[PDB]
């Protein structure tokens, strides 16, 4: 399903990684959605110039 | 100022086109993670290979 | 340390309990920072004005 | 505009409060999850009780 041989002897690593992943995950979303937002206030600031 | 309009919006959709992939796959991570540490945490370890 | 003994006997169904807890997690807190961050660029907009 | 930021402060420091908290017994129950998928992942069918 994710892989398709992909290291079932010794797995670990793999789940640290995609705990790391999340981590990326969580900073990713929220840096993507501060950035957004702000630069959306800009264009509001646009267009009231 | 329409010019930096435009190139806000292309900006928009880098943004979401950036966001939405990066919140899908690493949502797919989420839910094999959880298969793993669900259905087997270590219960290789407790098969052990023996 | 959590539940006092809390049916650990057969504890199979709580684990899916946190499940859902896990999930209002993301969403509890997905919101709330963005929030404040969302103040946060406002709060600066207030400033510069 | 400064009573906006005196009520915006308001503001961030209710989310600030609830969001640590929020967060912290939330974290506290995932690992709560995780040490017993992790010592007890069915585990203790193994330990059967025997």
């Amino acid at each position: 399903r994710q892989g398709r041989q992909y290291q079932a002897e010794d797995l670990e690593a793999l789940q640290n990684e995609l705990e790391a992943r999340q981590e990326a995950l969580s900073l990713s979303v929220n840096e993507g959605g501060e950035r957004r937002m702000e630069m959306r206030q800009e264009l509001e600031q646009l267009k009231q110039k | 100022l329409r010019q930096r309009h435009t190139e806000l919006e292309r900006e928009v959709s880098r943004f979401e086109d950036q966001t939405q992939q990066q919140r899908q796959q690493y949502a797919q991570a989420k839910e094999s993670l959880t298969t793993l540490n669900r259905l087997i945490p270590q219960v290789t370890l407790l098969l052990d290979e023996t």
